RNA sequence: GGGUCGUUAGCUCAGUUGGUAGAGCAGUUGACUUUUAAUCAAUUGGUCGCAGGUUCGAAUCCUGCACGACCCACCA
RNA sequence: AAUUGAAGAGUUUGAUCAUGGCUCAGAUUGAACGCUGGCGGCAGGCCUAACACAUGCAAGUCGAACGGUAACAGGAAGAAGCUUGCUUCUUUGCUGACGAGUGGCGGACGGGUGAGUAAUGUCUGGGAAACUGCCUGAUGGAGGGGGAUAACUACUGGAAACGGUAGCUAAUACCGCAUAACGUCGCAAGACCAAAGAGGGGGACCUUCGGGCCUCUUGCCAUCGGAUGUGCCCAGAUGGGAUUAGCUAGUAGGUGGGGUAACGGCUCACCUAGGCGACGAUCCCUAGCUGGUCUGAGAGGAUGACCAGCCACACUGGAACUGAGACACGGUCCAGACUCCUACGGGAGGCAGCAGUGGGGAAUAUUGCACAAUGGGCGCAAGCCUGAUGCAGCCAUGCCGCGUGUAUGAAGAAGGCCUUCGGGUUGUAAAGUACUUUCAGCGGGGAGGAAGGGAGUAAAGUUAAUACCUUUGCUCAUUGACGUUACCCGCAGAAGAAGCACCGGCUAACUCCGUGCCAGCAGCCGCGGUAAUACGGAGGGUGCAAGCGUUAAUCGGAAUUACUGGGCGUAAAGCGCACGCAGGCGGUUUGUUAAGUCAGAUGUGAAAUCCCCGGGCUCAACCUGGGAACUGCAUCUGAUACUGGCAA
């Protein structure tokens, strides 16, 4: 269910640094970034209409692993949903449990984010789960348990986590690494740049 | 068939023989009326017509005449012999 | 003869009973006059898990339909004062 | 469904080989009946053994015909093999469900061509002591000149290296035995004494790996797919799942039945002669000459290597050596795969008389066992007898 | 009348196969297609690439 | 599993009384010609479906087999 | 809070714009096939042969209806071996219980298939000439008599099945006599009609010592209700063909008789000679219908497998009985075909009930467990049956979730691969290395589904009664099919778990080597003739994911059937033109009416399903409360400008 493949190679493909490989190491510059998808990197595309729209649909899953599939199902559900289906849409993606744990700072990438849900680790109202697509419900906390706490990893884990920009919709103890939610994530905070602006349009067909 | 319901059989068999017979006879007693009727013996009519009144109620009384019939065999009969009474 | 039993719902391994007044010559979830509120054994310790429209179940019963054993019980759970 | 068998007495596997045309399927007969007056009930009579209405064309039993007979000791599970040429490849695969046979030949003739090969290829299957019962007694009452056939019997298992002193050779009479005569009756209650004494009760593993040679599919119209073989080796219950192995590329199969013959059984054991349904599989699926045996326990191969013996023509063999591209049958207890002759460096042809090593190259893979031995026929009759040594 | 796929078959005369519909353009009348990998028109033999179709196995090793 | 008849160059297929493998088109290759086609010629083809037995001589006859087809039982 | 929703491209031509065909990008399925594959949850799993069938099972129960007791454990009179009450054992229905049988109830329910049926079916909403077991309420009764018969004995036909004849006997079986009212016939007076008894406990009374008797639970009988189910009618809607235009003679209706629960040509008799049709009759083809499903911007079109309602059928065709109800799946009678047994004279059987097999086909499963829970039939109850149902198994068939790991990592290696053989790429990828260990695998803890029922005991009603019985607490033992359960803990080591289609443009992503209009490819345009971005393979890369492609069917794009929203001087398309019936359309004024129309209220539009907002499974799928909608239709009352009817 998981790419789980070359995670800088994804980079390269967009040229865009998606913080796959973000880790220990803060910059990638170990690959000739930028110019690099495959073999024939050397042709620069004359890139059509629907290419523009794939390269952005298959950016914005490549940034959190989303299946095609999968990726739809949060897409219709985003759409049955009032306002804009544009921000309806990523703060679904943003609202990933996962994704929520990589914000509190739990993990330098999110490769480990959805690795830590599955391994009996992390723990939201006292209840442990296992599901990463998890919509992490309003208002709540989530933490890591005593058994699997900080085993050489969780604290260093934290520590690209101190050189991050830190959302705003949430916080955390970081004492027990006991993080802390929030409001829902807003658009203006999020994306930076990335267009959902192309992704409604091609669904859209 | 293959069932302990084989005796259902035999004594709707049973049944059916008794209930043959009771109908049989009333509707002799009524058949001797409308033979009277087509001469038109007011006098033995209405006797055969109060001779068939126990057994023709008895009948839907017991489960074989459905009662509304049996009203009908009182009410239409006696507006053949009252028609001529 | 009418009667008031459960309708048997709910997913697998998860019943969810439907207190329902219906005919006994029906089938189970077959056709029913109309399902007078519900029941839940298995709903977990919280808000709901029992319903009994109590007011047509008087009448209902009022008329000539007999309540099962279970949503006799249940009545007996349901307690017309706890 | 009917019958549940009961484990009373360990399942012996016997029955009757000989040359054709002398009255085996005649004494089979008489053995039954004879536990239908010492034991509770066993008989067999000649025209119900004849399953086929062509046998009842010709006499000839040419669909190997099993009957049932226990003695007040053991249980045993008969195989009335034809002594027709012509039908002795049916003879190796119901060899593979025997341990010991009655060398049925009729005593007017003594051991002639189809007796004598009866009898090598039942070294080649696994079937070591045969006591032999010498059949029609009773229209040659001369002791002379018989007391040549049973000296010269002795002398034929010896050139098979059967030692023959031990295994008592026995003059009978099938006629009047099953027709009422107390005296021919009791001959074969001789045989009814012998067959517990001699031949002890080897130990067939029922702890061992599931094995089962497939005897031959049945369609049983009601309940599918039901095929007998030997369980060798093992036990088997009604809801485990074993595999197809041999000719086609094995896969598994659920076992949903155990009988035997025709009476119910809950669980296989060792050295039984059973039949077990298999759950969801087509008539031509699993195929008559394949193997049926416990997944994950058994690979095959193709190839192999043997020490080969050629029949002379002293003995009944063919004419002259066979040249490279000559394809004959190898039997391993149930399988009829022809096999090119692979000869080595040096001997490009094999003399009907030679006992030289060469490699083997069949045409079908088997689950390969190095020692599993086979009888090797083609042109009518036996052209070899050999055993597996290496398999590459 | 449909089109025997692969480079290369080994149908003759009885050959029971499948058929899955597909017209050719190519010849007139034809609008079929024999299953390559089928009950007896096996997996085209020495093929790498598109193995579903043709009914090609995948690579001994 | 049984017993009865088939299988031969690229193709259609030969080879009677057992004497020694090819015929007509061709697949293809050169020529005519708008390319040609046709056709004239050129090259070629089987370990006689696998081999063995009797054979001086076996594609012919004696069976056992892979690939086909009919009836016979196939009834733990 | 309850529909915020619509895209195109390639292709005729030297090239252009139109018209107009073709083709695809998407999604869906009761799908299969190929290649591949780790597990789990929740659904689905014969659409073809309505073809045929071995075996097991699918509906039996009540002794609180009765005579009985052939069985089973006891009681009792006796007996015998011999440890004279230790036990052996014949009697015996006296008990607990219970075959066969008589009787009562159900078996018409639930289950299955969709052949047939084009409308006697369905869906929608009104209507009146209807019947109604069990359940519930209420008004009275529940008196007294009679003749057989099953069982069981005996003789006995027949291969068997199935019987026959002569004796024996009961009942809540059957039949009279009586008695009846607000019941039935009748305008009325009058006339006529019903039945059933058992079970528990017990003081006085009383024992022909069976019991009469007191009392309670219950059942039976008759009348009026109600509920429910069901029958019935009317209008409308509910597929194709006009290359089917005519159809019919109980056919259209009256009266009279008969018949049904009910009215009726439902059926006869006489008479009338009509009735159905161009807003499509009849005949033929095809077909289960609806809520819904798929798709679609919506409108529609197609479909309607499943869940659910209704309808039809039960080997084929027909008929009838018992019964409240069938004109009947596991009922009968007969004929026929197909099978089985045969003693050859004669019978026996219907898997389209759950599994299962043969055959068919591209195509789909266990001859599992259990009535634990729900429902149903019987019964006082306990209990018994239940292939409905609740589960387990088989299969990637679908929907959803997770995992096969993560981090560091330049030596920018090995090798594959391309080359301007500089270099690049594969490539942080791997290795090495730091940690983590989900699910599987093994070893241990462990919910919830379970409400009851049973016995004992307490109190409250009832009654002569502290008894019997009903209601409500306490207590004990408990009741688990699934079940190696959900879930949790531990152990081990990254070890067991990634492939599949494609890369000319459409439409995401490139070259080399080789084969030479050969092999080949393909959805359309189309490519291949010695240097192929499409063929075969290699490297790289893309899409997707336990799935990916192919085939097929449905819809959309298709505004190429256009109502919403198209065309007709020439691209297909104005009849050659005119008169003219039905039909359609209709100037202007006043007034009225209120069918159309509009507004409001009400009944219904079933539920499940789609939509919104919440809740619970670790999340989801799914289950799911409440609401919304169900666009419709019927009824009443209003507005009445407009269309229309009617008057001048
Ligand atoms: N003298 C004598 N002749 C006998 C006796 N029994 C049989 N025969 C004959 O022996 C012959 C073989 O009979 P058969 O029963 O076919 O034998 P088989 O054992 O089936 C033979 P095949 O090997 O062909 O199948 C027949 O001729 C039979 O009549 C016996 O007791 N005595």
């Amino acid at each position: 269910a998981r790419y789980l493949g070359p995670k800088l190679k994804l980079s390269r493909r967009e040229g865009t640094d998606l913080f796959l490989k973000s880790g220990v190491r803060a910059i990638d510059t170990k690959c000739k970034i930028e110019q690099a998808p495959g073999q024939h990197g050397a042709r620069k595309p004359r890139l059509s209409d629907y290419g523009v729209q794939l390269r952005e649909k298959q950016k914005v899953r490549r940034i959190y692993g989303v299946l095609e599939r999968q990726f739809r199902n949060y897409y219709k559900e985003a759409a049955r949903l009032k306002g804009n289906t544009g921000e309806n849409l990523l703060a679904l993606l943003e609202g990933r449990l996962d994704n929520v744990v990589y914000r509190m700072g739990f993990g330098a990438t999110r490769a480990e984010a959805r690795q830590l849900v599955s391994h009996k680790a992390i723990m939201v109202n006292g209840r442990v789960v296992n599901i990463a697509s998890y919509q992490v419900s309003p208002n709540d906390v989530v933490s890591i348990r005593e058994k699997a706490k900080k085993q050489s990893r969780v604290k260093a884990a934290l520590e690209l986590a101190e050189q991050r920009e830190k959302p705003t919709w949430l916080e955390v103890d970081a004492g027990k690494m006991e993080g802390t939610f929030k409001r829902k994530p807003e658009r203006s905070d999020l994306s930076a740049d990335i267009n959902e602006h192309l992704i409604v349009e091609l669904y859209s067909k | 068939n293959i069932k302990s319901a084989k005796k259902r059989a035999i004594q709707s068999e049973k049944a059916r023989k008794h209930n043959a017979s009771r109908r049989s006879m009333m509707r002799t007693f009524i058949k001797k009326v409308y033979a009277a009727i087509e001469a038109g013996d007011k006098a033995a009519a209405q006797k055969a017509f109060n001779e068939m009144q126990p057994i023709v109620d008895r009948q839907a009384a017991k489960g074989l005449i459905h009662k509304n019939k049996a009203a009908r065999h009182k009410a239409n009969l006696t507006a053949q012999i009252n028609k001529l009474a | 003869m009418v009667t008031i039993r459960l309708a048997r719902h709910g997913a697998k391994k998860r019943p969810f009973y439907q207190v329902v007044v219906a005919d006994s010559r029906n089938a189970r979830n077959g056709r029913f006059i109309e399902r007078v509120g519900f029941f839940n054994p298995i709903a977990s310790e919280k808000e709901e898990g029992t319903r009994l429209d109590l007011d047509r179940i008087a009448h209902w019963v009022g008329q000539g339909a007999t309540i099962s054993d279970r949503v006799a019980a249940l009545i007996k759970e349901v307690n017309k004062a706890a | 469904s009917k019958e549940k068998f009961e484990r009373t007495k360990p399942h012996v596997n016997v029955g009757t080989i000989g040359h054709v045309d002398h009255g085996k399927t005649t004494l089979t007969a008489a053995i039954t009946t004879v536990l239908a007056k010492t034991y509770g009930g066993a008989a067999r009579a000649f025209d119900q053994i004849d399953n086929a209405p062509e046998e009842k064309a010709r006499g000839i039993t040419i669909n190997t015909s099993h009957v049932e007979y226990d003695t007040p000791t053991r249980h045993y599970a008969h195989v009335d093999c034809p002594g027709h040429a012509d039908y002795v490849k049916n003879m190796i695969t119901g060899a593979a469900q025997m341990d010991g046979a009655i060398l049925v030949v009729a005593a007017t003739d003594g051991p002639m061509p189809q007796t004598r090969e009866h009898i090598l290829l039942g070294r080649q299957v696994g079937v070591p002591y045969i006591i032999v019962f010498l059949n029609k007694c009773d229209m040659v009452d001369d002791e002379e000149l018989l007391e040549l056939v049973e000296m010269e019997v002795r002398e034929l298992l010896s050139q098979y290296d059967f030692p023959g002193d031990d295994t008592p050779i026995v003059r009978g009479s099938a006629l009047k035995a099953l027709e009422g005569d107390a005296e021919w009756e009791a001959k074969i209650l001789e045989l009814a004494g012998f067959l517990d004494s001699y031949i002890p009760e080897p130990e067939r593993a029922i702890d061992k790996p599931f094995l089962l040679p497939i005897e031959d599919v049945f369609s049983i119209s009601g309940r599918g797919t039901v095929v007998t073989g030997r369980v060798e080796r093992g036990i088997i219950k009604v809801g485990e799942e074993v595999e197809i192995v041999g000719i086609k590329e094995t896969q598994k199969s659920t076992c949903t039945g155990v009988e035997m013959f025709r009476k119910l059984l809950d669980e296989g054991r060792a050295g039984e002669n059973v039949g077990v349904l298999l759950r969801g599989i087509k008539r031509e699926e699993i195929e008559r000459g394949q193997v049926l045996a416990k997944p994950g326990t058994i690979k095959p191969h193709t190839k192999f290597e043997s020490e080969v013996y050629i029949l002379s023509k002293d003995e009944g063999g063919r004419h002259t050596p066979f040249f490279k591209g000559y394809r004959p049958q190898f039997y391993f207890r149930t399988t009829d795969v022809t096999g090119t002759i692979e000869l080595p460096e040096g001997v490009e042809m094999v003399m009907p008389g030679d006992n030289i090593k060469m490699v083997v190259t069949l045409i079908h893979p088997i689950a390969m066992d190095d020692g599993l031995r086979f009888a090797i026929r083609e042109g009518g009759r036996t052209v070899g007898a050999g055993v597996v040594a290496k398999v590459l | 009348t449909s089109y025997i796929g692969g480079e290369g078959h080994n149908l003759q005369e009885h050959s029971v196969i499948l058929i899955r519909g597909g017209r050719v353009k190519d010849l007139p009348g034809v609008r079929y297609h024999t299953v390559r990998g089928a009950l007896d028109c096996s997996g085209v033999k020495d093929r790498k690439q598109a193995r579903s179709k043709y009914g090609v196995k995948r690579p001994k090793a």
